[PDB]
């Protein structure tokens, strides 16, 4: 847990896309890009935790 | 109690140039004055890119 200050310049990727989209449009596209990520891949921190997720329901 | 203004009359379509020569010194604003209408602003722009159904010019 960081502590934001106010005012800072909007560099990065994600600074100059939300100095050319918005802060809200970021968060928008952030949150359609967390659809994306967790409906199109089957991922994880080891191939045991990415099988495991991706499993289907019980005999099939 | 003033007089009832006579009939509207004024130049149908005077030069743009000499209009133009007394709106742009007119329009200058102090740094502290343009800070305030740039934020202001972005803020709006920010909300009206959040992004609600959408308009005609959405479709």
């Amino acid at each position: 847990a960081r502590v934001i200050q106010p005012g800072e310049t909007p560099d990065g990727t994600i600074g100059r896309l939300v100095k050319r989209l918005g802060a809200p449009a970021v968060r928008t596209a952030t949150r359609q890009a967390m659809r994306l990520m967790g409906n199109h891949f089957v991922l994880g921190e080891t191939i045991e935790q990415a099988l495991e997720r991706g499993k289907p329901r019980s005999g099939q | 109690m003033p007089n009832i203004p006579p009939p509207f009359t004024a130049p149908y379509a005077p030069d743009d140039a000499e209009i133009a020569a007394r709106l742009l010194p007119a329009s200058h604003l102090s740094p502290p004055q343009e800070a305030r209408i740039h934020r202001t602003a972005t803020r709006l722009i920010e909300a009206i890119r959040k992004r609600r159904l959408g308009g005609v010019e959405d479709m």
